[PDB]
């Protein structure tokens, strides 16, 4: 069937294609050549699974297609899901809600997992009776499959059951510890063949074993989550909106405190992560004057980024850098060089494409594509590549052709032809 | 069993099915989601 | 001291946005924002399955 | 849609079993290499396995751009998702820009869900709770095909006090969900008193047991909104947010993440159904910098849909740019991840052609004659202009008596109203009278 | 016909807005005229875009008889 | 604030429904934008779209520049 995640631009990549030694294989995983920046991925890769180092900062660098997001995706593939990436692109940090710096803190905390363990002990049973005397003192009885027994209530005990209105045939859970009672569902008699059916109501089996029993919870939340849980009074609905605002330094204090707290106490474990801002370029001056003392942070992940800009001007500036990046924070970061693909390189990489995309292409079409791919870009030749394979089996074909290339290169055009044409024919568009 | 009917039972007892269905499929779709943070972990992470 | 200002309207208008229950699907399916603060990962995870 | 829009006639691409282009057919003339790139995109948008393709229409104004995107969201039918949006949409006073794209990247990708749902219709005749607190409602309604006695759910009983249902009203109590809905007193009661402030309602014809079998395309964008905010609620927060001013919200990525994660697992299940459909930008010259920078990763996704943009600029610069000028306005990186379909200009032949068809459209009979005259204008200033003359000139022929459009008719609107051209000769003639 | 733009141009002070007016008279009241200005349309309240599908949507009216 | 699209699409769809249904009647009217030159290239380009729907009205302007 079709589900939500379908074929995109790099659903080919798996990881980084390296062995134990970090060497990069010519094709594996679904990347092909790029071997020095596949190598120094992996090296940031083993910097970022150690975590013993924060703050580590790396841009990479190269050509319009050569890669970079690429092996951007193979780092976060070959990184596990239980350590946190964070990949945005540089615009989404222009929020009408928070400025600049906040967007970036939100983003910095969203990186850093931080798995939690709480065990508790609950009580776990079927109701069979409540009686109240009067609502100062009563009893209530819970039963299992293979227990059953009575228990004396107080006057908050006797309220917290009354507000959920908890009667006979409920299954509910009790935290010894603070008394709260949440409510399972209810048990099955003859007499609840009810035919409408609340929208909260269901029924569940009666609980076996013994009534006291221990809750075990591990879950992963980021510091972002945490911050946003104790910004307000239902700070976890902003979880859900984004509404958060401009969360205070001090609760973020109290939180890094809170959380170092946890982790000598073994009730949490830190699990820093990646940060992928795409496209930094888009960055102000400003975002970038904040980036450079972010990074200095004991809490900071690791933040990889990836601009295929020469020497431009800076956002929010007037000046010329090498990257659109200020050179203090060039010097912060370590640069990775992607270089240009070659015929061979391009070749495998539409191989790769057609075999994600199950399409089956003749040698001389792959020699047609590659030339094309060279000769305009090797994203168009992808297009191309579902181009050819429509219009193949529109004419009831199995395996694409030199002629399905043809055509599909004649019906789509690249940049050049277009401006091309365009340029042919200036006078007629608009506000040349 | 003089009045007894046999279409009348038959219904009956097909209006029985249909209705333990209706409560099977009804108890599985009110159970079905999971929360995303649960209340363990906002209790664990709400600071006083 | 003003009366208010009442505003007249067709009936019809008032209905708009209704939708009769045989004519649209149960969204409390998809409902994640309405398990947090009563439903927890005991139940989800533990005691359910 | 009873009024005549601008691409009212336009209803398919025209194209043949073979892919080629016919042409004039489905309400297209001309544009037959764009008409059959338009149909092998219609073909990519069928086969639900591509994410994040991009398309551009590319070419002067006036050339086709918006009606071969209506026709390639005709040619998929309204069970396709097809979200159209303007470039200038994205400049919100709520949320940002980014935020606004990916809300449309939601709305395009769409979600088929098939349900049978239940409702009990009919005026109650008999309300008893049961006692133990309460164990279960027996209710009882009437329909004009019998009585049915139904036991429900203790919870309902909460519902069915807060909606005031008494003996008489005629009610509906959704099986699923326990939702009571009191729509009115039944109309037999109407004559219980002289003067009450009572709607009275007709007996429910069918069975008091309902049952359909539904099936309702939602989009991404719907699940996410409707877990944005909470419902309901009777705490005091819950109630007071409920007077809150509603504003757009930056959904956080945590929250799509878990809800494709529902979304898949109810596809897993076998009771939804993906659509990926289909988002048209139209104007995407007025995307800004940071748009495209953030359409650059969004394209990206393996969830995003097929997007196809318009464009009509040539060189020109790009709105959030200083003094960077590019094809089409928008930048060369993200031309490098689009196809560029591209459209010409059209022949008189065509112009004639496209005419005829508005006038067929319109309800309009035009003779020979004046469709060459109205063929000769578009020639002369453009094919919008002599599209608008069809009207016009239609009211001064039924004015003067008569059935159909003459030529002195065409002369005439053509006397009263300019084109641009005839406009702007005007002003550059009196540049000293008008307002700089 | 719907969606049909038509601009009244001259020099100032030549009966454009007295046409608009005119016009204005002659449909009645049940015809919707909406009459606003290109500045109402920069709002801090919504979007320009907002603002004009407002000024669009409040030009079309649903007329019902009960 | 800025309604939601999907509020304004159902609405048109309802409205639709009533139309056929003939439980209403459509009465089409008169957008009037007095001194058009006030808006800008994102309003303009909205115009150009916003125009080709079925429930667009007609549209008139004034403008006396050069
Ligand atoms: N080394 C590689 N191996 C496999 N696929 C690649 C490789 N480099 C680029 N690609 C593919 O080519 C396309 C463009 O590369 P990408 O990394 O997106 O460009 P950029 O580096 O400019 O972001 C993507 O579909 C990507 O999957
Ligand atoms: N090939 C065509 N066949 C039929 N009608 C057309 C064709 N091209 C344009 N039109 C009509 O002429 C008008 C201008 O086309 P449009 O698509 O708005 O051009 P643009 O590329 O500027 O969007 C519309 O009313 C459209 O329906
Ligand atoms: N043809 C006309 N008939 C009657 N009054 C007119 C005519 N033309 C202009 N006026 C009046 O002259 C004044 C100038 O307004 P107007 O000419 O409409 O300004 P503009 O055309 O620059 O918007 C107004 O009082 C207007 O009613
Ligand atoms: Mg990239
Ligand atoms: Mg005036």
């Amino acid at each position: 069937v079709t589900r939500i995640e379908r074929i995109g631009a790099h659903s080919h990549i798996r990881g980084l294609g390296l062995d134990d030694a970090l060497e990069p294989r010519q094709a594996s995983q679904g990347m092909v050549g790029q071997l020095a920046a596949r190598r120094a991925a992996g090296v940031v890769l083993e910097m970022i699974r150690e975590g013993k180092i924060a703050g580590r900062a790396v841009l990479i660098a190269g050509q319009p297609g050569t890669g970079k997001t690429a092996i951007a995706m193979g780092m976060a593939q070959a990184l596990g899901p239980d350590t946190p990436f964070t990949a945005i692109a540089g615009s989404e940090i222009f929020s009408l809600e928070m400025s600049k710096t906040e967007a970036l803190t939100q983003a910095f905390r969203r990186s850093i997992g931080v798995r939690i363990k709480e065990e508790t002990e609950i009580i776990e049973g079927e109701v069979v009776e409540i009686q109240i005397d009067r609502s100062k003192v009563g009893k209530l009885t819970l039963k299992t499959t293979e227990m059953e027994t009575i228990y004396d209530l107080g006057t908050k005990m006797i309220e917290s059951l009354t507000k959920d209105k908890v009667q006979a045939g409920d299954v509910i859970t009790i935290d010894k510890a603070t008394g709260k009672i949440s409510k399972l569902g209810r048990s099955f008699t003859r007499a609840r063949d009810y035919d409408a059916m609340g929208s909260q109501t269901k029924f569940v089996q009666c609980p076996d074993g013994e009534l006291q029993k221990r809750k075990e919870v591990v879950h992963t939340v980021s510091l972002h989550e945490i911050d946003v849980i104790n910004s307000r009074t239902q700070g976890f609905l902003a979880l859900f909106s984004g509404d958060t605002g401009e969360i205070k330094s001090e609760v973020r204090e109290q939180i890094n405190a809170k959380v170092a707290e946890w982790r000598e106490e073994g009730k949490a474990e830190i699990i820093p992560g990646v940060l992928f801002i795409d496209e930094v370029h888009m960055l102000d001056i400003e975002s970038f004057s904040f980036l450079n003392r972010a990074l200095e942070s004991d809490m900071a992940p690791v933040l990889i980024m990836a601009t295929n800009r020469g020497i431009t001007r800076i956002r929010g500036t007037s000046y010329q850098s090498p990257h659109g990046i200020p050179i203090d924070l060039l010097d912060r970061l370590l640069i990775v060089s992607t270089t240009p693909y070659s015929e061979k390189d391009t070749k495998q990489i539409l191989r790769i494409r057609c075999e994600e995309e199950d399409v089956e292409m003749s040698e001389d079409a792959y020699t047609v594509l590659t030339r094309i791919g060279l000769e305009t870009s090797l994203r168009y030749a992808i297009q191309l590549i579902t181009a050819a394979s429509l219009v193949c089996r529109k004419r009831k074909g199995t395996e694409v052709q030199v002629d399905d290339i043809k055509r599909v290169y004649s019906l789509f055009l690249d940049e050049s032809r277009s401006t091309q044409y365009m340029k042919e024919y200036q006078d007629a568009f608009l506000f040349n | 069993s003089p009045f007894y009917l046999d279409s009348l039972e038959e219904k009956r007892k097909r209006q029985r099915s249909e209705r333990l269905e209706r409560i099977f499929q009804l108890s599985e779709a009110h159970g079905a989601l999971a929360p995303v943070y649960g209340t363990e972990v906002l209790d664990f992470c709400t600071l006083p | 001291i003003t009366p208010g200002i009442c505003f007249s309207t067709a009936s019809l208008v008032l209905r708009a946005t209704d939708v009769h229950p045989l004519q649209r699907i149960d969204m409390g399916r998809f409902d994640l924002i309405g398990l947090e603060g009563r439903v927890s990962r005991y139940e989800a995870d533990t005691f359910l399955p | 849609t009873q009024r005549i829009a601008s691409h009212s006639h336009v209803k398919g691409l025209g194209l043949d079993e073979s892919g080629l282009a016919k042409q004039a057919a489905s309400g297209l003339v001309g544009q037959e290499n764009a008409r059959e790139a338009c149909g092998v995109i219609v073909e990519l948008i069928k086969s639900k396995k591509m994410a994040g393709r991009a398309v551009l229409l590319a070419g002067p104004p006036g050339t086709g751009k918006t009606a071969l995107a209506l026709a390639i969201a005709q040619e998929l039918g309204s069970k396709v998702p097809f979200c159209p949006m303007v470039g200038s949409e994205v400049y919100s006073t709520e949320i940002k820009k980014t935020e606004v794209l990916m809300e449309n990247f939601r709305r395009a990708i769409g979600l088929r869900i098939k349900e049978t749902k239940e409702v009990y219709e009919g005026e109650v005749t008999e309300l008893t709770p049961c006692e133990t607190t309460i164990s279960h409602v027996i209710i009882g309604l009437k329909t004009a095909k019998g009585t049915k006695q139904l036991k429900l759910d203790p919870s309902i009983f909460e519902s069915l006090q807060k909606e005031r249902v008494e003996a008489g009203d005629v009610i509906y109590i959704e099986a699923n969900s326990g939702a009571v809905k009191r729509q009115g007193r039944c109309d037999t009661y109407a004559t219980e008193f002289d003067l009450e402030a009572e709607e009275y309602v007709p007996l429910p014809k069918g069975d008091v047991h309902k049952k359909k079998e539904i099936i309702q395309d939602v989009t991404l964008h719907d699940l996410d909104v409707a877990n944005a905010r909470p419902q309901g609620g009777q705490d005091i927060l819950s109630m007071m947010g409920q007077l809150m001013k509603p504003k757009k919200t930056e959904i956080t990525d945590k929250l799509r993440g878990e809800i494709n994660k529902v979304v898949n697992k109810y596809i897993d299940q076998g009771i939804a159904e993906l659509v990926p459909g289909v988002l048209f930008v139209d104007e995407v010259h007025m995307l800004d910098i940071e748009c495209f920078t953030y359409l650059h990763r969004a394209l990206e996704s393996s969830i995003a849909p097929i997007v196809i943009f318009a464009s009509n600029r040539g060189n020109c610069v790009i709105r959030g740019t200083e003094d960077i000028t590019s094809p089409h306005g928008i930048p060369l990186d993200l031309l490098d991840r689009v196809m560029i379909i591209r459209t010409m200009l059209y022949t008189p032949q065509e112009m004639k052609q496209i005419i005829k068809i508005r006038a067929q459209t319109e309800g309009i009979n035009i003779s020979e004659e004046a469709l060459n005259h109205l063929g000769e204008i578009g020639t002369k200033t453009t094919l919008r202009y002599s599209v608008q003359l069809l009207t016009p000139a239609n009211l001064l022929a039924k004015i003067n008596g008569k059935d159909s459009i003459e030529k002195e008719h065409v002369e005439e609107i053509s006397e009263l109203f300019y084109d641009a051209k005839s406009s702007a000769k005007i002003l550059a003639d009196q540049q000293d009278k008008y307002m700089k």
